[PDB]
């Protein structure tokens, strides 16, 4: 019985499944991600079409797991192949029930990787790229310490000193004076000082949205 | 405006849908307020909105003379709107008509 | 410890970091006393790594001494505070692959 | 040329993979209150590639 399933793999149907990966790949680029829960007419069809691709891949896992053993099939490049199938079924199952339901769909962007796995003429070049990554770990290690050594130093010297920006002196509105806020250090300290008609009060407008300052250690890296 | 055109029966179909979140909504609100500013005190008006369901931004639910006061209510209601849901022109236009 | 501090720090937290800073530099002074007693200083000057330890530990100690005065209240030269972090390079030399690549 | 196409094609998939991922994460979330100066956005796939390639060139 199981022999009947295995002999199917012999038949060159890898072309149709691979074209399904390519066909699906074209089904992801058309998906317009509207801002806030909106969805035009076409997006309604793709989700329906998404079910078909799910079935086509899901049956193959059964075809390729019974034929090649439950334990051995994961022990290959297909580990990600089953990785998509497992979590994609969760996405469709969980969405139909009704949070993080929408965000979980990101795993489907990994299907193109199956495309480079299917063709054996491209698996070699990818391994050529990866095989050259091992020596660069040392450079990565050095860059890791350069980040750490300099980030720690940045904390000590620039310990959240970018939180004083110039404010208008009239007092009608408490907003930064300059249209492009820049950190200021008031008198008694070295740095820039406001013009004739504004003052450097300790608010917070120096960095852009508080993302490019040395306040924390994560901000330092 | 008194001589340019005769009285009107306005009905502004604000499109508060997910696709208009951000700057587009600010432009929509400002334009609607300006439009209500360009209505005399002898023509009627209302402000609907469709987001897969055509509700009304205000408490009126019909045409309300676009008076000095009613304009203020419509302006406040328009200012306090948010983008959400899925656009549905068919239902919105049916509600409007 | 050097990576713990963040803006808007708590006065209690600031003290704790200083306490560890005093403690840790103390251990690195035990490294000094313990190492120098093992073999006399003339051999300590032999290798730069041991030489690089001279300025680091003393730099830490003077900072602790400067901590005795309190220009600020828990309601100025800040150049010797960086010597603590700079000692991390000694860790880098451990890796056989990296040091030869850099050397 | 039989290998340059393979290498360039392999690079193309990587940009596609991250470009598609960018849409799933930042798709339509760049609509901010400020004036719409966010040309380098992630809205639609053909315009997502330009944003991704911009990061690649940095
Ligand atoms: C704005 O409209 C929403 C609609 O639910 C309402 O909850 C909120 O209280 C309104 N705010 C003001 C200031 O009118």
């Amino acid at each position: 019985r199981r022999a009947c399933i295995s002999i199917v793999e012999w038949k060159p149907f890898e072309i149709i499944i691979l074209l399904t990966i390519f066909a699906n790949c074209v089904a992801l680029a058309i998906y317009i991600p509207f801002p806030e829960d909106d969805s035009n007419a076409t997006n309604s069809n793709l989700e329906r079409v998404e079910y078909l691709f799910l079935i086509i891949f899901t049956v193959e896992a059964f075809l390729k797991v019974i034929a090649y053993g439950l334990l051995f099939h994961p022990n290959a490049y297909l580990r990600n192949g089953w990785n998509l199938l497992d979590f994609i079924i969760v996405v469709v199952g969980l969405f139909s029930a009704i949070f993080d339901v929408k965000a979980l769909r990101a795993f489907r962007v990994l299907r193109p990787l199956r495309l480079v796995s299917g063709v054996p003429s491209l698996q070699v070049v990818l391994n050529s790229i990866i095989k050259a990554m091992v020596p660069l770990l040392h450079i990565a290690l050095l860059v890791l310490f350069v980040i750490i050594i300099y980030a720690i130093i940045g904390l000590e010297l620039f310990m959240g000193k970018m939180h004083k920006t110039c404010y208008n002196q009239e007092g009608i509105a408490d907003v930064p004076a300059e249209d492009d806020p820049s950190p200021c250090a008031l008198e008694t300290g070295h740095g820039r000082q406001c013009q004739n008609g504004t003052v450097c009060k300790p608010g917070w407008d120096g960095p852009k949205h508080g993302i490019t300052n040395f306040d924390n250690f994560a901000f330092a890296m | 405006i008194q001589g340019a055109a005769s009285p009107k029966d306005m009905l502004i179909l604000v499109d508060v849908s997910g696709s208009v979140s951000g700057l587009t909504l600010k432009l929509i609100r400002t334009s609607v307020s300006e439009m209500l500013e360009t209505l005399s005190d002898d023509d009627f008006v209302n402000v609907a909105s469709f987001n897969s369901n055509a509700q009304d931004v205000s408490c009126f639910q019909h045409l309300v003379q676009a008076n000095v006061r009613n304009k203020k209510v419509l302006k406040d209601a328009v200012n306090n709107i948010t983008a959400k849901g899925i656009t549905d022109y068919k239902k919105g236009f049916s509600f409007a008509f | 410890c050097l990576a713990m501090q963040h803006y808007g720090q708590s006065c209690l937290f600031k003290i704790a970091m200083n306490i560890l800073n005093m403690l840790f530099t103390g251990l690195f002074t035990v490294e000094m006393i313990l190492k120098l007693i093992a073999f006399k200083p003339k051999g300590y000057f032999s290798d730069p790594w041991n030489v690089f330890d001279f300025l680091i530990v003393i730099g830490s100690i003077i900072d602790v001494i400067l901590s005795e005065v309190n220009p600020a209240e828990h309601t100025s030269i800040t150049f010797f505070r960086l010597f603590r972090v700079m000692r991390l390079v000694k860790l880098l030399s451990r890796g056989e692959g990296i040091r030869t690549l850099l050397w | 040329v039989r290998s340059i196409a393979s290498l360039l094609l392999l690079l193309f998939l990587f940009i596609i993979i991250f470009s598609l991922l960018g849409m799933q994460l930042f798709g339509g979330k760049f609509n901010f209150d400020e004036m719409q100066t966010r040309r380098s956005t992630f809205d639609n796939f053909p315009q997502s590639l330009l944003t991704v390639f911009q990061i690649l060139t940095g």
